[PDB]
RNA sequence: UAAGAUAUCAGAGGAAAGUCCUCUGAUCAAACAUGCGCUUCCAAUAGUAGAAGGACGUUAAGCAUUUAUCAUUGAACUAGUUCAUUGAAGUCAUUGAUGCAAACUCCUUGGUCACACACGGCGCGGAAGGCGUGUUUGCUGACGUUCCAUUCCCUUGUUUCAAUCAUUGGUUAACUGAUUUUUGGGGCCCUUUGUUUCUUCUGCCUGGAGAAGUUUGACACCAAAUAUUGGUGUUAGGGGAGCUGGGGCCUUUCAAAAUUUUGGAAGGUCUUGGUAGGAACGGGUGGAUCUUAUAAUUUUUGAUUUAU
């Protein structure tokens, strides 16, 4: 699924998120898992009555997160080429 | 399996940690590195190429732009346009590449120098550089008086080359 | 066994699905998925009024009616009109199918006797 | 602190955050206009980025966003409603255009070159330091 | 497990289960009451269920109650056939 | 499938979001793949820093269906 | 009873383009909502202020022009003189207009209340433009 | 407006301009780019558009206008969970014939550079 | 994360029960063609317009509203109010936020096509669907292995008229129609903005030109470290011949049925599409879908209708 493999495209770059509980997470991502679950690092952190703080490093179950905002040059990356030809794979 | 499409090829044996020593490995970086310098031109440089949609002129103006004369148009060589573009395409380099940093040159003996512009050692971004020498102990015990031969006179401000002979030709006052 | 497959059998037909939030969808049906997301054609979601002397209707699917762009300004009562509305499954509280078809013919779900004639 | 000498750095900032974030463009072309008469520091920068908008110019609508319909029809004899064959035509208004510039270029250049070989080449301290910090 | 070993314990827990007061609730025609986690109960006869506990029903009485400041109305609505997700219920009565 | 990766957090101090409102600052002891997660020396926040703050027990465990962030508060 | 000339020919449909049409004469007419439209037989209105009926053929002859009948001659003639010679414009094109030679088609059925051999006329000519 | 064909999945409506809507009332509409097993979505130039709690009295029933206050958020990834329903808003800037025509040179283009690695493979 | 599968149904056949496999029907689906007096849409020049969508633009400190901490201790005070001190947290904003409305400016989109200025269709397109027949196929695509494959010409401002030149046909050297070469005149376009935006090289506004080339290739561009290696992209449009598919129509030949209808073969005419890859076979091959592990916290078998 080309979703999630995005989030893994976007290690390293600033990306924004979104809890379900209302609130607005925006720092550098470092890591993330196959669950939709991601790990920021240097973060502003905008409570859900508008409340803003800055926390160094942050974790959050992927099952919370609303949508990602991701930078817009990964638009076109490789995962949204419809007709790919890959070589024939080597023998194991 | 699993494969890398940067690189264009499959993984010999798959674990986890292959795909991580091929994630993290330097020729996997160059690749992906050149991909995005590639697909970052592309965009400028294909230029839209607008479509355009052609009405039947007016019997009025088409009397009042006859009686107005026909202007030059200039074009240039092949030859010429290959140099000029050559020209004007490595100008765009430099307008990115200028970032006019004299105010940090301008503090450069000040009290807190060291804890505001050396950042490896600030506070907010402080913590980040030391992952990936000047110290922050620096006090104004050393270099008392800034000038005892030490300092360098401020460089003059940068000019246009192709307007470089729109300068008055002689100084006001005779210098050094 | 999956019921879900009775409802793939069920296509074309004129349909009620009615939400979790209480939107009542009532349109022509196409291609039910395994997971229940229903995709509608020809379709006039609503919300039915509360009576009770003006007790407060459903106030995030008054917005969520707007939003779809199908609410038409001079709709006095509160309905919105549009083609192709595709539902994802879980939000499917009931589906009101119609009076007409037979469910003897089409409850008789095809791995249940295959199952059997196999064995 | 606009028209402070040094504040080339400044402006780069406040047009970083035009770009980036605004829509219309042309709130971009109104402040460049005025950093383009204010005599800094480092104003050649300024106009590289002036020449390189002109250059990009590809419609005659797009000079009303430089300045109003009318002062270019007064001031240099150029117009957007010219319907005809405009490839020279816009060919011209650049040229025309790019002159007062260039007229432009010589006035601040006369002050800035003035207020760099008097007065700021000599200032070689620019901080606070201390009570007990003395100047040459 | 194989693919058969589950066909013979699918065909137990709806025979000899919790789930036989459904099943044993189709074959005999005993109509039921259902109540949802909408708060409103219907009172139907089934035609088929699944193991989701989604069911297709037949002959719906809904009776939806509703308050707003203490003053309340008993609504009810018929529908012919109709077809029930399985979460929304969470218990389901066999009348006598 | 895979365990969340907080190997680098474990024996910090570390504030987590309970559901909606309460907050649980203690150390960290030990996770796993669901996010139920185990610490040592917890103490409820609240509003009044001193005041309405009170401990929990000695380990608590809590389960990881009401985590929602789980911010590092140490290096 | 009146006659247009230059009226955009594009909006095919005869619901949809008298819409339009309704909508350059009055603003914040009634058919601006887009609900239902009336359609008298032949032998109510439209719109208020003397409206009663357009009428547009796909015809090579009569391609860009429309007729369009109004409750009386007067109230037809007290819309002209609305403008009174000033060109309006509907779409983008300023339609310039005149009375019609020939009389308002449901205006005779109007006219005769205050007729079937009309009718027979119609069949008759008609065969006859058709040869 | 504009017309979706008859039969089309999720699917086959790849660059048509969507309009997602959220269970919390509030909707994203963008180029859709991908999906996926649970219907998570990746839109291109989305905007998310809300009613506020002040217009929203506005809506209940009696032209009407709302404020819709709207914030742009270019190229997310949504999450599936979230999502309630889908509606199509325009169709793609390409038209029917020419993303056929991009295919099939894509289709070529793609085989030359397989041939061409194997070649450059092969040899040294 | 894994396993399994690649439309369903029914009949006849091969190795009493079931499985496996094969051709015959029905239904289902996809791709491709191809039709419907099918449905909707495709913008002034006889004019300085206008339609859809925006502006995260201006007017604008518009106008109309409502908002700016809590606890502890003392003084005065009416019988709540102000002042000072001690602690707790504290998005920014009050030129704000919330409601109301207008005007102006500016941005992206398209057939700004052909014929006509003429008292409720059947011009040539393109876009978007609906509906119907036919063929192929029964998930789809690379890759290898044996086989079948196998073309050209002109043009890159365009149109129109005139002059002459050449070629072909009609008729009694002459006339007429079609086509091509050189000049001249008129019309429109040149934003093609890197002055044709298929490349390269020469070159231009008193001109629209000349040379070379076209897919195991060529060209452009980007990245380096001290020429090389690694990446992204371009290789186009228009017309004609040929060659071949699909569609309607006509005449002929044939078979069945009661002069006609149904099917098959050939020729003619109109219309439309394709024109360099295609078939078989093969794999510890890729991706899609489907079923089950999977209704047990991370998406789909309910904690968002704020409810007692």
């Amino acid at each position: 699924g080309i979703p999630v493999k995005l989030l893994n495209e976007a290690q390293g770059h600033i990306v924004s998120l979104e809890l379900t509980t209302g609130a607005t997470y925006r720092g550098k991502l470092v890591e993330s898992e196959d669950s939709m679950n991601v790990q920021l690092r240097d973060v502003i952190a905008t409570e859900p009555q508008g409340a803003v703080t800055h926390m160094d490093q942050i974790f959050v179950r992927g099952s919370q997160i609303k949508f990602i905002v991701v930078p817009d040059l990964l638009k076109n990356a490789p995962l949204f080429k419809k007709n790919s030809s890959r070589p024939m794979p080597p023998i194991r | 399996r699993y494969y890398c499409e940067y690189c264009h090829s499959y993984l010999t044996h798959d674990t986890l940690s292959v795909r991580k020593s091929h994630l993290v490995g330097k020729n996997h970086l160059r690749i992906t590195a050149d991909y995005y310098r590639n697909k970052a031109r592309d965009i400028i440089n294909k230029h839209n190429h607008k479509r355009r949609h052609i009405g039947k002129r007016g019997r009025k103006e088409r009397e009042n732009s006859s009686q107005n004369e026909t202007l030059k148009v200039t074009c240039l060589s092949n030859k010429e346009k290959r140099h000029i573009m050559h020209v004007k395409k490595m100008n765009q380099k430099e307008l990115a590449q200028t970032s006019i940093d004299t105010l940090k040159l301008l503090y450069d003996g000040s009290p807190g120098y060291s804890k505001v512009f050396v950042d490896a050692n600030r506070f907010d971004i402080g913590d980040l550089v030391k992952a990936s020498s000047r110290s922050r102990d620096e006090t104004c015990e050393s270099n008392p008086f800034p000038r005892l031969n030490n300092p360098k006179k401020l460089e003059p401000p940068k000019i246009l080359s192709q307007w470089s002979n729109t300068i008055p030709k002689t100084s006001i006052f005779y210098s050094v | 066994m999956k019921l879900v497959n009775f409802l793939k059998k069920l296509r074309n037909e004129q349909v009620t699905i009615e939400l979790k939030n209480g939107t009542t969808v009532w349109g022509t049906l196409q291609s039910v998925s395994p997971q229940m997301n229903a995709i509608l054609t020809d379709v006039k979601l609503t919300l039915p009024q509360p009576r009770l002397n003006k007790l407060n209707s459903n106030g995030i699917a008054m917005a969520s009616l707007y939003l779809t762009g199908g609410q038409q300004p001079t709709a006095s009562d509160n309905i919105a009109s549009l083609q192709y509305i595709n539902i994802r499954g879980n939000t499917i509280r009931q589906i009101i199918l119609p009076d007409s078809l037979n469910l003897d013919s089409l409850l008789v779900d095809q791995k249940q006797l295959n199952s059997l004639r196999r064995s | 602190v606009g028209l402070h000498f040094f504040s080339g750095e400044f402006w780069d900032l406040y047009l970083e955050q035009i770009s980036s974030r605004c829509t219309s463009s042309k709130k971009y072309w109104n402040v460049l206009r005025k950093i383009l008469e204010i005599p800094l520091h480092s104003f050649s920068k300024f106009y590289a980025l002036w020449l390189q908008r002109i250059d990009d110019i590809m419609d005659l609508k797009q000079l009303s966003q430089l300045t109003s319909k009318d002062e270019l029809l007064k001031k240099l004899k150029i117009d957007i409603n010219y319907s005809g064959r405009k490839g020279p035509y816009l060919q011209d208004a650049k040229k025309k255009l790019k002159k007062i510039t260039k007229e432009m270029y010589m006035v601040v250049q006369y002050q800035v070159l003035e207020i760099y070989s008097i007065f700021e080449s000599k200032i070689y301290i620019n901080y606070y330091t201390s009570p007990e910090t003395l100047v040459s | 497990l194989s693919r058969a070993e589950l066909e013979e314990l699918e065909e137990f827990e709806f025979k000899h289960g919790p789930m036989s007061l459904i099943n044993d609730a189709m074959v005999t025609r005993t109509p039921v009451i259902i109540s949802l986690r909408n708060n409103h109960k219907i009172i139907a006869r089934v035609k088929a269920f699944d193991r989701h506990c989604n069911m297709v029903l037949e002959n719906v009485k809904e009776l939806w109650t509703e308050k707003k400041g203490k003053n309340v109305i008993n609504r009810e609505r018929f529908i012919s056939k109709l077809f029930l997700r399985g979460d929304s219920v969470i218990v389901v009565l066999k009348t006598p | 499938v895979s365990t969340p990766e907080l190997k680098k957090y474990m024996d910090k101090k570390i504030l987590l979001n309970i559901n909606g409102s309460r907050k649980v600052a203690g150390i960290l002891r030990g996770y796993d793949i669901f996010l139920n997660v185990v610490l040592d020396d917890a103490m409820e926040i609240n509003g009044e820093d001193p005041a309405n703050n009170h401990q929990l027990g000695l380990q608590t465990v809590i389960r990881g269906n009401s985590i929602i962030s789980l911010e590092a508060l140490d290096a | 009873a009146l006659y247009f000339q230059n009226l955009p020919s594009r909006p095919a449909n005869k619901e949809n383009y008298t819409r339009l049409l309704l909508k350059h004469i009055n603003p914040n007419n009634k058919y601006a909502i887009n609900p239902s439209l009336p359609l008298p037989h032949n032998k109510l209105l439209d719109d208020q202020m003397g409206l009663l009926e357009v009428s547009i053929s796909r015809s090579s002859k009569m391609t860009n022009q429309a007729f369009l009948t109004f409750v009386t001659q007067e109230e037809a003639d007290r819309f002209l003189e609305k403008y009174t010679t000033t060109a309006l414009k509907v779409q983008g094109r300023k339609v310039r207009m005149g009375k019609a030679r020939t009389n308002s088609l449901l205006g005779l059925s109007i006219e005769m209340q205050k007729t079937y051999n009309l009718d027979i006329k119609k069949v008759l000519k008609a065969r006859k433009l058709k040869r | 407006k504009i017309q979706v064909a008859h039969s089309s999945r999720l699917a086959n409506l790849i660059d048509y301009k969507l309009r997602v809507l959220t269970q919390d009332g509030r909707v994203y509409i963008g180029q859709l780019m991908a999906f996926d097993k649970h219907m998570n979505l990746v839109l291109n130039e989305c905007i998310e558009e809300r009613v506020p709690k002040t217009q929203l009295d506005k809506l209940r029933p009696r032209t009407l206008n709302i404020k819709v206050e709207k914030r742009v958020l270019g190229l997310t990834i949504l999450r599936g969970e979230q999502i309630l329903s889908t509606v199509v808003e325009d169709k793609p800037l390409l038209s029917k014939k020419e993303r056929l025509v991009r295919d099939k040179k894509e289709k070529k283009q793609a085989q030359k550079q397989t041939k061409l690695r194997k070649e450059k493979e092969k040899k040294p």
